């Protein structure tokens, strides 16, 4: 009983850190999109006027 | 989710490895053998039909006769386990003539790593693995990986790798002190068979020149066989060898080594 | 623009009369254009994409 | 036995999401492409 | 069981002109660098060694190919290539697309070879990324070796020359095919010829004398079918070896040693990984092979 | 899980004498033309190509085959079992003549070449003859051929010139095979090896011309340094072959022939329908193994 409970608390928790890995991956890939369309200040300012 | 993965892991048991029960004279197999030692087999005659002979890479160093120049570290270990080698060498009376005509590599059949060996006084039980990942026989299942010394293993290295890197076994006949004596090294590359045979020839550049010049006053046709390469099994790529010192003796140990076999192929 | 064939999983209709007679000959020598064979391990509705 | 539990994060509860319009799409593996055709008229 | 595929990120996009080639060659075989899931284009090209700016190395390309994994295309999206890989023992379904058309059958024996019939045909370019995806080709082993037979003959008779119909063309039964050999880098193919020269002269010192005498009694008495490589004229060198007497117990110690070196010519006539076909269809061009490397 | 059973349905029943021969051979290794589970008797055994046979047209049939194992002979229908690669089995040593397999050895599959009383089984009720392959331990299978290959040459030397072959010398070291501390008698009066005696002899004169034409082309500042040693092993008479007496478009015909025998003779001994026995008993003739193709 303390061994069947010592296994399902590892298999579900490893999926909790797999489910955590996507919300961490959402913020990474949005910021990966925002930086690949991010020209710096010294280029854009004279183009912006 | 939890419920969909609750069933998708139940339906996959992996196959079990095979087991070859070996039964050895206890004077040809030391008690202090590291669990994970690679093995061999020698089955010259057939009249006894009772007991079997096994050779470690440490015990084969006593039968070979390669000096401590090309192999210093096991020479301390092969002597401290076998004094004069009389417990080993008395069984084979042709240890100077099998090295002449080149028939020793045809008799060895590689087996694999150890599993469980109960040491005994007269007849030592030995269990090894031939296929599959090296696992234990009994209830305390411990994953026994294959162990090689740093003295015998010679590595071959952008290198694009597949799902495969293999371990070989070269066995090269030569003559030191004007008496025949073989030499054995271990390789590790996943380069395919068409490259390693072109690479082992560059590992023995300064050896072929120091035989055929030494044997030009008299040369025999039965001397022309020079080596034999087997194929011992596959290592999973991205798994690293682990350095380990044992009473000392630096020994590399692999993990997840599944074992196979192969025919001995001549190269020159 | 020539009208082509496509394997998109249409809601097909069934006709009372049959079709199947002499079709096996007609693949080898073309009775009709715009045909594509399908073997039974891959004769299905494809996954719809757009 | 002493364990730690890492702090979990939500995407929509971060202030990053002012720079994104967020529509959940159920079967994106069934998509090939997408497009937005702008039509800019111009005065003179 | 085992759920596998490979999706490949094209880093920016790709055009509609170059998509017409990647769509036309679906169901083909190409290698790739490492067995990841997610992947860039700079591993799928076989022409990371078959470059345009330098001359290629036909042996080194083939020597590269027993290393890497092999993969099959199934779908093409204009930003992502979706493939499937080949486990070392896995019954899959391959399709015969490859443009020099050689008919297969059930229980044939395939081989994966570098593109040697045409370089420009099997190398399509992707200048949206500055890279060219280079396809290999599958060939049955009756020409799996018979191109490597012809290629090793060519590098011998280039140094002697430095005629042009016997040293280049490859003869399958029925037809001939011109190789695409114009500017090569033979500095790793002459090592291979320096690895025939050791095994071949050893096989010229322990030639069994009984088999030499059977040539003296066959090229002038009867007319065998394949003795017509020779004429009736025997070589003069065979009689200059024949003059020593026979020895039956020394045609065993010469036959056994000669037999051991012909296990060694499976180290220089190696192909890539092989495809044991067990079921083939003729009007669908779809086979079902069994991958097994080495 | 997976299922495998190859039921061979018969037309007519088996007789009493026809059945008791196959009762003893209840465990064996047999070739088979395809892997679908309902076939006739004309698809198993080597009699598809063997029933004036050749060696090579059977050796290029075993490595391109799917071998099956007998388990049961019921009087209306045979039954087989398919053999996967890397599959545990249970083989009964039943083959004629007897050879005494040693445990922990390697077993190869070779075509039969002795008299027909020991190999085939004549079935009168259905008019087909099954042909078993010859399962030999792999060291003896490379040894039983390399002496009869010598013996078939001296059967052709003594047919044209009798004084060169001595029957006291020939039938003394070509009828005893010293292997595994024992000897074995062989029943030989051949027709199976009538091509290897010609392929090894048509290769026998092309090697001395070959290993000088290949060495005159390979000489430069960057020779591979091992062939400085292996230049001396060739005899002095081979080093005086003047190749002026053969033209350059004749020399190409003496290379593409030459290399093609060097491969196709070397390949038929590195063909591996072989199986590694791990357990055996002598007085029961039981054995277990695993299979690994090519």
């Amino acid at each position: 009983f303390t061994e069947y409970a010592g296994a399902i608390k590892t298999i579900t928790s490893a999926l909790q850190f797999g489910m955590d890995a996507l919300e961490r991956g959402l913020v990474d890939t949005v910021l990966a999109v925002k930086l690949r369309h991010a020209p710096p200040v010294f280029i854009l300012k004279t183009l912006g006027d | 989710t939890v419920g969909s993965l609750h069933e998708a892991l139940r339906q996959a048991p992996f196959r079990q490895p095979t087991y070859g029960d070996f039964l050895v004279y206890s004077q040809t197999f030391s008690p202090q053998e590291p669990l994970g030692t690679f093995l061999f087999s020698f089955k010259q005659e057939d009249n006894g039909s009772s007991m079997d002979m096994l050779l470690t890479p440490t015990s084969l160093f006593m039968l070979s006769g390669m000096e401590a120049a090309k192999a210093p570290q096991t020479h301390k270990v092969a002597g401290v386990w076998y004094g004069s080698g009389s417990g080993l060498a008395d069984f084979i009376p042709n240890l100077s003539e099998l090295m002449d005509t080149g028939e020793f590599h045809t008799l060895l059949t590689p087996v694999g790593p150890m599993v469980q060996s109960v040491h005994s006084t007269f007849v030592t039980k030995v269990t090894s693995a031939m296929k599959g990942v090296g696992l234990a026989r009994d209830e305390p299942r411990a994953h026994v990986g294959l162990t090689l010394p740093c003295d015998m293993l010679v590595d071959l290295d952008r290198e694009p790798a597949g799902l495969n890197v293999t371990i070989y076994a070269s066995l090269v006949y030569l003559r030191v002190n004007q008496r025949p004596s073989m030499a054995l090294t271990f390789f590790q590359s996943g380069k395919g068979f068409a490259e390693v045979v072109a690479m082992i020839k560059d590992h023995f550049t300064d050896v072929i020149r120091t035989k055929y010049i030494q044997l030009r006053h008299e040369l025999y046709i039965n001397r022309l066989v020079f080596g034999a390469v087997c194929t011992l099994g596959t290592v999973p790529f991205d798994s690293h060898p682990v350095h380990q010192s044992l009473n000392s003796l630096p020994v590399l140990v692999f993990a997840n080594f599944e074992a196979a076999c192969g025919p001995w192929t001549v190269f020159l | 623009m020539e009208a082509t064939l496509e394997q998109r999983p249409f809601p097909y209709l069934a006709t009372e009369a049959n079709l199947l007679t002499q079709i096996k000959e007609s693949a080898a020598d073309g009775l009709f254009k715009s045909f594509q064979l399908l073997l039974g391990k891959d004769a299905r509705e494809g996954s719809v994409r757009f | 036995v002493y364990t730690n539990v890492v702090e979990f994060v939500k995407f929509l509860e971060t202030a990053l999401a002012a720079a994104c319009v967020n529509t959940e799409f159920k079967d994106l593996r069934r998509m090939i492409d997408g497009k937005i055709q702008f039509k800019i008229s111009m005065p003179t | 069981a085992l759920d596998k595929s490979i999706v490949v990120n094209l880093t920016s996009r790709l055009f509609a002109d170059e998509l017409a080639a990647l769509q036309s060659k679906i169901g083909s075989v190409l290698p790739l660098g490492d067995c990841h899931r997610l992947q860039n284009i700079q591993a799928l090209g076989l022409g990371c060694v078959c470059s345009r700016e330098t001359s290629p190395d036909y042996i080194q390309i083939m020597q590269y190919l027993s290393k890497c994994t092999l993969a099959v295309l199934e779908e093409v999206r204009p930003d992502s290539l979706r493939l499937t890989r080949m486990d070392p023992s896995d019954n899959l379904q391959i399709k015969n697309v490859y443009a020099p058309f050689f008919q297969w059958d059930s229980n044939t024996q395939l081989a994966v070879l570098p593109p040697l019939f045409s370089r420009k045909d099997s190398t399509i370019v992707l200048e949206s990324n500055g890279f060219d995806i280079v396809f290999p080709m599958v060939v049955p082993q009756q020409l799996g070796h018979a191109i490597l037979q012809q290629l090793l003959v060519y590098h011998i008779y280039s140094k002697i020359s430095a005629l042009d119909l016997y040293t280049t063309n490859v003869s399958f039964m029925g037809r001939t095919y011109r190789l695409d050999v114009d500017n090569t880098d033979p500095r790793t193919a002459l090592r291979v010829l320096d690895d025939l020269s050791m095994y071949l002269c050893i096989l010229s010192a322990l030639v069994p004398r009984g088999c030499l005498r059977l040539l003296t009694a066959l090229v002038r008495h009867d007319r065998h079918p394949l003795t017509e490589v020779f004429e009736g004229v025997v070589p003069d060198e065979v009689t200059r070896i024949d003059l020593d007497q026979l020895s039956v117990p020394d045609d065993i110690t010469r036959m056994r040693v000669m037999f051991s070196y012909l296990q060694s010519l499976s180290s220089i006539f190696n192909l890539g990984p092989r495809l044991h076909v067990y079921a083939y269809s003729a009007e669908t061009l779809a086979a079902s092979c069994w991958y097994s490397p080495r």
